[PDB]
C-alpha cells in the first residue's frame, strides 16, 4: 500500500487513502494509535466485529497490518452528511427512500447477529461513487449477545441519540440504533437536524418539544430511568407533518409518515424493529 | 461432610467467586492432564510461580472488577489459544501469564467498562510492557477473534495462515440464539467435570456444586 491523501481524524485514528499493489483496488487505511493502554480497545473492538460483519451496506474491513496498527478498509468516497453539504436542502424523496433502505438492510443484519452500533449519524453513512450506502466506524459498537454490563460513551454530539439513552439507561436493546435512523430520516427529508441540541439537558428538551413528554401511562419503564424526572412540565405532542414540511418540496405522504412515527416512539418498546421497517408499507414498491 | 450449594442456570446470576473456584478448579485439572501425559512462548514462565492458580485468579477479579462473561470467556480463550497456537499448552507454566493475557483481553474486547494494560499489568504482577506484547502475541495468534460464538474457533482456524497441500483437504441464521450459546456451554461443562471435590485444587474452596437438571 502507498499512501495518497488524508481524508478525517480523531484521538484515535488518523485514515489515510492509500492503493493495494495487485488488484489497483483503493483502500482506506486507518493508522491507530499503538501506550499505557497497550492495544487501544477501540481498535480490538472494531477489528472484532468487522470480521463478524460481511454485508453489501456495511464497509469492509481487507486486513490489519502490525509501533503501529493499520486498519485497512475498503475506501469510500464521502458520507451522508457531506453528500447533502455539496447540495447546498432535503435530497429528492425517491433518494431518500433508497438511502434510508441501505442504512436500515446494513443494520437488520447487525441486529440479527446481535450487534448495536450505538453511535449512527450522517458522517457514518459513507457513500461510495456508485450511490451505495455503507454503515462504518463500529468503534462504540458491541456484541450485546455477550450480557455485559452495558455503560454509554461519551459522544461528539447527541442529535441522534435515544430520548432514554440520555435519560441514563443502561438495559437498552437493539432499539438505540432505530432512533437515529429516525433522525437520519428527518434530516434527509428537510435537510436540518431533527434535534439540534447542545448538552444532555438540552437535547431531551428537543425531543419533547415535538415527540411530547414521556408518556409514563403507555411506558410504565420510564420510572425506573436514573435520570428521570417525575416533574417535568408535561407536553402534548407536536404532529411531525407540520414540523417537516414547511421545509420539504415534496409532498409528505401517510406511509411515509406511519414509518416515521414508528421510528421515533420515546418509548423502545414501542419502537419499530429494522426488520419490521423494512416490510413497512412504505418500502412496498420494493418488492 | 461438605456443603452443597446449588447454582442457577444463567452463570451472570450466580456469584463471581463461585465462578473462579469453578474455573480455577478445571485449570488445574487440565494442567494435571497435560502434564503427566520444547519450543517456549511469551506464556511461559522460568519456574512454576508460587502463587495457586485460585488466589492468583480472584486477586485480578477483585482488583480489575473482572464481570462474569470474562470469566467464562477466560476459559474458553484456552481451548481457542490451544487450537490455533500449536505450540501454545496449558501447563502450570503457562497458566499465569495465560490467565492475566485473557482476562485483559476479554474485557478491553468485549466490555464496556475497562481499565488500562497498565492498571492489569500492576495487579497482575508484571511490567506494563510485559503484558502490552503479550497482549499483542495473543491477538495475532487469535487474529482478533475474540468474540465467543459457536463456530468462532473453526473460523479461527480457517482463517489461519494455511500451508498448500497435494491434495486439498476437506451465516448463524437459523442457528439458537444467533449462535451466542458458548459460554453456557462452558458453564455447564465445569460444573459437570469439576463440580464436585474431585478435581485436585481441594485446598481452595470445600464445597460441592449442582445445576438442576434442564
Amino acid at each position: 500500500f502507498k499512501q495518497l491523501e488524508k481524508l478525517g481524524n480523531g484521538t484515535y485514528a488518523t485514515v489515510y487513502k492509500g492503493l493495494n499493489k495487485t488488484t489497483g483496488v483503493y483502500v482506506a487505511l486507518k493508522e491507530v494509535k499503538l501506550s499505557e493502554e497497550g492495544t487501544p480497545s477501540t481498535a480490538i473492538r472494531e477489528i472484532s466485529l468487522m470480521k463478524e460483519l460481511k454485508h453489501e451496506n456495511i464497509v469492509r474491513l481487507y486486513d490489519v497490518i502490525h509501533n503501529k496498527l493499520t486498519l485497512v478498509f475498503e475506501f469510500m468516497d464521502n458520507d451522508l452528511k457531506k453528500y447533502m453539504d455539496s447540495r447546498t436542502r432535503g435530497l429528492e424523496l425517491n433518494l431518500v427512500k433508497y438511502f434510508q433502505w441501505q442504512l436500515l438492510q446494513g443494520l437488520a443484519f447487525c441486529h440479527e447477529n446481535k450487534i448495536l452500533h450505538r453511535d449512527l449519524k450522517p458522517q457514518n453513512l459513507l457513500i461510495n461513487k456508485r450511490g451505495q450506502l455503507k454503515l462504518g466506524d463500529f468503534g462504540l459498537a458491541r456484541a450485546f449477545g455477550i450480557p455485559v454490563n452495558t455503560f454509554s460513551s461519551e459522544v461528539v454530539t447527541l442529535w441522534y441519540r435515544a430520548p432514554d439513552v440520555l435519560m441514563g439507561s443502561r438495559t437498552y436493546s437493539t432499539s438505540i440504533d432505530i432512533w437515529s435512523c429516525g433522525c437520519i430520516l428527518a434530516e434527509m427529508i428537510t435537510g436540518k437536524p431533527l434535534f439540534p441540541g447542545t448538552n444532555d439537558e438540552e437535547q431531551l428538551k428537543l425531543i419533547f418539544d415535538i415527540m411530547g413528554t414521556p408518556n409514563e401511562s403507555l411506558w410504565p419503564s420510564v420510572t425506573k430511568l436514573p435520570k428521570y424526572n417525575p416533574n417535568i412540565q408535561q407536553r402534548p405532542p407536536r404532529d411531525l407533518r407540520q414540523v417537516l414540511q414547511p421545509h420539504t418540496k415534496e409532498p409528505l405522504d401517510g406511509n411515509l409518515m406511519d414509518f416515521l412515527h414508528g421510528l421515533l416512539q420515546l418509548n423502545p418498546d414501542m419502537r419499530l424493529s429494522a426488520k419490521q421497517a423494512l416490510h413497512h408499507p412504505w418500502f412496498a414498491e420494493y418488492y | 461432610g461438605i456443603p452443597k450449594v446449588i447454582l442457577p442456570a444463567d452463570f451472570n446470576k450466580c456469584s463471581r467467586t463461585d465462578l473462579v473456584v469453578l474455573i480455577s478448579r478445571m485449570l488445574v485439572s487440565l494442567i494435571a492432564i497435560n502434564e503427566n501425559s520444547i519450543t517456549l512462548t511469551r506464556y511461559h514462565s522460568k519456574i512454576p510461580p508460587n502463587i495457586s492458580i485460585f488466589n492468583y485468579f480472584i486477586r485480578l477479579t477483585k482488583f480489575s472488577s473482572l464481570e462474569h462473561c470474562v470469566l467464562m470467556t477466560s476459559l474458553y480463550y484456552i481451548d481457542l489459544l490451544q487450537t490455533v497456537y500449536p505450540d501454545f499448552t496449558l501447563n502450570s507454566l503457562t497458566a499465569h501469564r495465560f490467565l492475566l493475557t485473557a482476562t485483559t483481553v476479554a474485557t478491553k474486547g468485549l466490555c464496556d467498562s475497562f481499565s488500562t494494560n497498565a492498571h492489569y499489568a500492576k495487579v497482575g504482577g508484571v511490567r506494563c510492557h510485559e503484558l502490552n506484547i503479550l497482549e499483542n502475541d495473543f491477538l495475532k495468534r487469535v487474529n482478533y477473534r475474540i468474540i465467543p460464538r459457536d463456530h468462532n474457533i473453526t473460523l479461527c482456524s480457517i482463517e489461519q495462515k494455511q500451508k498448500k497441500f497435494v491434495i486439498d483437504k476437506n451465516s448463524y441464521v437459523n442457528r439458537p440464539k444467533s449462535g451466542y450459546n458458548v459460554l453456557d456451554k462452558y458453564y455447564r461443562r465445569i460444573v459437570q467435570l469439576v463440580g464436585s471435590f474431585n478435581a485436585s485444587p481441594d485446598k481452595s474452596r470445600k464445597v460441592d456444586y449442582v445445576l438442576p437438571p434442564n
